RNA sequence: CGCUGAAAGCAUCUAAGCGGGAAGCACGCUUCAAGAUAAGGGUUCCCACAGGAGUGUUCCUGGUAAGGUCCCCGAGAGAUG
RNA sequence: CUCGAUGUCGGCUCGUCGCAUCCUGGGGCUGGAGUCGGUCCCAAGGGUUGGGCUGUUCGCCCAUUAAAGCGGCACGCGAGCUGGGUUCAGAACGUCGUGAGACAGUUCGGUCCCUAUCCGCUGCGCGCGGAGGAAUCUUGAGAAGGGCUGUCUUUAGUACGAG
RNA sequence: GAGGGAAACAGCCCAGAUCAUCAGCUAAGGCCCCUAAGUGGUGACUCAGUGGGAAAGGAUGUGGAGUUGCGUAGACAACCA
């Protein structure tokens, strides 16, 4: 997981959430996992 | 909530029993029971069905309009029919058995041989050295055992060894080329 | 000359508080007044005219928000690596009587006087309080129109 | 919470012995010596479960009326010392029992708590294993000091728990996991592999191992 | 430095009206 | 890392909820501790003294009980206490 | 701000705190066969060696270690120590100046006091109170300490790998 | 250059102390308790303890106001070729 303050879609499959009050981006390929920090 | 409008049909033998905030749900292979969040009522709709209804369009009533009808449709789908999980193990070495109906053993590549214990709602099912299933009459807990007996070995990218799900799409790479 | 009262002139009474679902600072403003005799028209900063306050049901005190887990309330012995926090539910849970002196005692001044007063707060965390003897009186928490 | 076996004794010095692998073992002799239950607690009048023993040799002429009241309504005789165990088993003591070194078996580890020996006002480098200055080099009256004991303007202050010098010695010490080597009970000996807290003569109280063993 | 934005910032107070000596 | 699951007919560890999850947090182990003036609790002992003033007795003197101290012999204690 | 004085480098002693984590603990992604790694999330409980050179900090090196962390505290700590460096008067060299002399150039030598009043802190007592006076045994609100880690054996030459 | 406000706080805000007063009205600032006066009335917004510090940048947070494409010729999802 990447944790960055700037988390964007990078593939068409990469979906942006908010968790428990922080952005995420999930995703079924594991590098494109992503978290506001 | 689009799915929370839609009703919930009650089938044969399921008792439904709305008292108030709390409700039963009995049926041929159990009971279960659930409390709603209070902005959200049931109603029977003529006795033979269920219907949710949130008291304002906003978003917590929506919500919960949807998880309530979700999850209440989920119980009486269960005391009807249950909740089926098959899950199949891969690798050489690797074995499961069965010390009854509640009661697995699993050979994981491991030092030892390890033991799962079954929750009351909770029986396996082995047929098959390397697949074996779990049923009972909650979703949430035949999901939350399938889960655990998976984190036990998940599969692996690499010869996919460990429980995997039956329609489980495990990912898959090569390291020494 | 403006009237003063005298020692043990103004009598003092017992009430009893039920914080069943009653919000931590309304309680601990109400106990406050209480205490102090801020409703007696008696009143006199300088001498303990104020009441005796049995608080109950002290566990079951109402949070908003996520106070229960994210309002804190902090000590320290006085030496290097000597604070201890704990969260104002897991307070309420365990010694409620601690957390509603605390909030008090806050809203009280501070004085020896007041430090004096305070012991007349008396908090159970259950729903029964030892002072029958004492007989309190029921008190329910009100506000006056405009 | 813990059920605890307990005993009390009296320390009366040390000895060696050889066990079964021809291993030299230091061996503390404790008069594990009668003890009876003069009183009993109970969560329903006290709060809490334990047993007070009794143990000791008095004079008559030196217990007082209240302590030979105390030991009249236990019904025994006046014992020197009483300390309590807090066991979760209290009832199962009947007021009175009789309590012998032989509660312990020949490797049953235990605790044994005693007073320390004192050793007065020490200094930092002995209560503390401070390192004091060199003996030579310039040092100036200062070979056994305690060095700085804080820091500057900020905290213009010496912080709480700094170790400097004081009284070291006769304190609680209970030290653990020794491995009883013999009861002799007729006699009321116990012979315990280890080295106790506490001067030839002072109370011991043997308990079971809290951490039941390595 | 911290020092210097609180004392910078503490003119935002409702009874001094936007200044306060020493900015 | 999850389970169930909407808002958003799908999905989603989350919005309702539940589970795992570190030498860290709080316990467990050891020690101090009711000046904790909130001054705690158990058990046991001693007992309704005397004489004055008095202003509800109040309060002040005096001899004691249970008990303790001083003094003396010491150390397992200790600068002195 | 301090010139009717706030003593200025390094070591010694004693610590304490931050986490921007060196080791140990946990987890993701890996460009993660295994073995290992490299990233960056958690995480400050404990631990984090002895020497050669130099007044040194720094730095290099030797031998280890699970590791030899980075910083704050008047670049912590001289009414605690050290005086080797720095920054007094002596002297010499180089350079500069006609000269007296000068030099963040170098070299050898070179005085550093304090019986603790207050707070602070480590210990130890006396008093009074604890609604009668005592003797014993206690509860624990709360406080403190403690918390490190290696190697080998076995699982097993098992899993993995073409070896 | 006192008094009131600004937690404290020469330079900011209110206001220039002739003395007395156990009278009244106000300024700035305030009215749950500390702390004098409203836990004021009515309508919206926030759920971050934001309020009660901060940037480039980032984000299906949430309310409201537009413009515009498509849509019971049957839209967007979900489900069979
Ligand atoms: C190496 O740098 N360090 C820090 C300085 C220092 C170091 C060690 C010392 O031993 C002395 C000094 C300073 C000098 C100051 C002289 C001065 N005088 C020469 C004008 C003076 O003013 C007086 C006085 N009575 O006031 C003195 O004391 C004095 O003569 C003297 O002796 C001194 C010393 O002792
Ligand atoms: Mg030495
Ligand atoms: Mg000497
Ligand atoms: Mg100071
Ligand atoms: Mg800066
Ligand atoms: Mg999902
Ligand atoms: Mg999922
Ligand atoms: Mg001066
Ligand atoms: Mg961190
Ligand atoms: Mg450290
Ligand atoms: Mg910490
Ligand atoms: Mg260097
Ligand atoms: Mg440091
Ligand atoms: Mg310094
Ligand atoms: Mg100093
Ligand atoms: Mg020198
Ligand atoms: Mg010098
Ligand atoms: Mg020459
Ligand atoms: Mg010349
Ligand atoms: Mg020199
Ligand atoms: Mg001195
Ligand atoms: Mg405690
Ligand atoms: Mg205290
Ligand atoms: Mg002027
Ligand atoms: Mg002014
Ligand atoms: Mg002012
Ligand atoms: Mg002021
Ligand atoms: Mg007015
Ligand atoms: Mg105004
Ligand atoms: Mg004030
Ligand atoms: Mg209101
Ligand atoms: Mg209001
Ligand atoms: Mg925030
Ligand atoms: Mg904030
Ligand atoms: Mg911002």
């Amino acid at each position: 997981m990447k944790v960055q303050p700037s988390v964007k879609k990078i593939c068409d499959k990469c979906k942006v959430i908010r968790r428990h009050g922080r952005v995420m981006v999930i995703c079924d390929n594991p590098r494109h996992k992503q978290r506001q920090g | 909530s689009r799915i929370g409008r839609l009703p919930i049909a009650v089938p044969s033998g399921v008792e439904v029993k709305l008292d108030g905030q709390y409700v039963e749900v009995k049926g041929p292979k159990g009971t279960l029971n659930f409390t709603v969040r209070e902005p959200i009522t049931v109603s029977k709709n003529d006795e033979g069905a269920i219907l949710v209804e949130r008291p304002d369009d906003e978003r917590e009533n929506r919500s919960l309009h949807g998880l309530t009808r979700t999850l209440i449709n989920n119980m009486v789908i269960g005391v009807t029919e249950g909740y089926e999980k098959k899950l199949e193990i891969q690798g050489v070495g690797y074995r499961v058995l069965s010390k009854g109906p509640k009661q697995l053993e699993f050979n994981l590549g491991f030092s030892h041989p390890v033991i799962v214990d079954a929750p009351e709602g909770i029986t396996f099912a082995v047929e098959n050295p390397t697949k074996f299933s779990v049923q009972g009459i909650d979703k949430q807990v035949v999901g939350e055992t399938a889960a655990n007996i998976r984190k036990i070995r998940k599969p692996e990218p690499y010869k996919g060894k460990g429980v995997r799900y039956e329609g489980e799409n495990v990912r898959r790479k090569v390291g020494k080329a | 000359t403006t009237y003063s009262p005298k020692a043990g002139e103004v009598q003092r009474k017992w009430y009893v508080i039920d914080a069943e679902d009653i919000v931590l600072g309304r309680l601990a403003t109400t106990a406050a007044n209480l205490l102090r005799g801020k409703h007696k028209p008696q009143y006199a900063p300088h001498i303990d005219t104020g009441d005796f306050v049995v608080v109950v049901n002290a566990s079951k005190i109402a949070l908003t928000g996520k106070k229960a887990t994210d309002s804190l309330r902090y000590d320290h012995s006085g030496r290097p690596g000597g604070l201890r926090v704990t969260s104002i539910g897991e307070m309420l849970a365990k010694n409620p009587r601690r957390a509603v002196e605390r909030a008090v005692w806050g809203m009280m001044p501070k004085n020896k006087l007041s430090r004096q007063q305070l012991k007349k707060l008396k908090v159970y965390g259950g729903p029964e309080h030892p002072h029958a003897a004492q007989n309190p009186q029921p008190y329910e928490i009100t506000q006056i129109a405009q | 919470e813990r059920t605890v076996k307990g005993v009390l004794g009296t320390k009366l010095g040390m000895t060696q012995l050889w066990d079964e692998h021809n291993r030299l073992v230091p061996v503390t002799v404790i008069q594990a010596g009668p003890c009876v239950v003069t009183q009993v607690r109970t969560p329903e009048t006290d709060g809490y479960s334990a047993v007070q023993l009794g143990y000791g040799a008095v004079k008559a002429k030196n217990v007082t009326k209240p302590e030979a009241g105390h030991f009249e309504k236990a019904g025994v005789t006046p014992r020197r010392h009483l300390v309590e165990l807090r066991t979760a088993d209290a009832s199962e003591y009947t007021l009175g029992q009789e309590i012998a070194a032989d509660v312990f078996s020949e490797s049953d580890f235990v605790d044994v708590t005693g007073t320390s020996k004192g050793k007065g006002t020490a200094g930092v480098m002995k209560r503390h294993g401070f390192g004091g200055l060199r003996a030579t080099h310039g040092v100036h009256r200062k070979h056994r000091s305690p060095g700085s004991i804080g820091g500057c303007s900020t905290p213009g202050k010496v912080i709480k728990g700094l170790r400097m010098a004081g009284r070291m010695g006769v304190e609680r010490v209970t030290v653990q996991n020794l491995q009883v080597h013999s009861v002799d009970a007729e006699r009321g000996i116990m012979l315990v592999r280890g080295a106790v807290p506490g001067p030839k003569g002072s109370l011991l109280v043997v308990r079971s191992a809290a951490k039941k063993a390595a | 430095g911290k020092t210097g934005r609180k004392r910078r910032a503490r003119r935002k107070k409702g009874a001094n009206h936007g200044k306060r000596p020493n900015a």
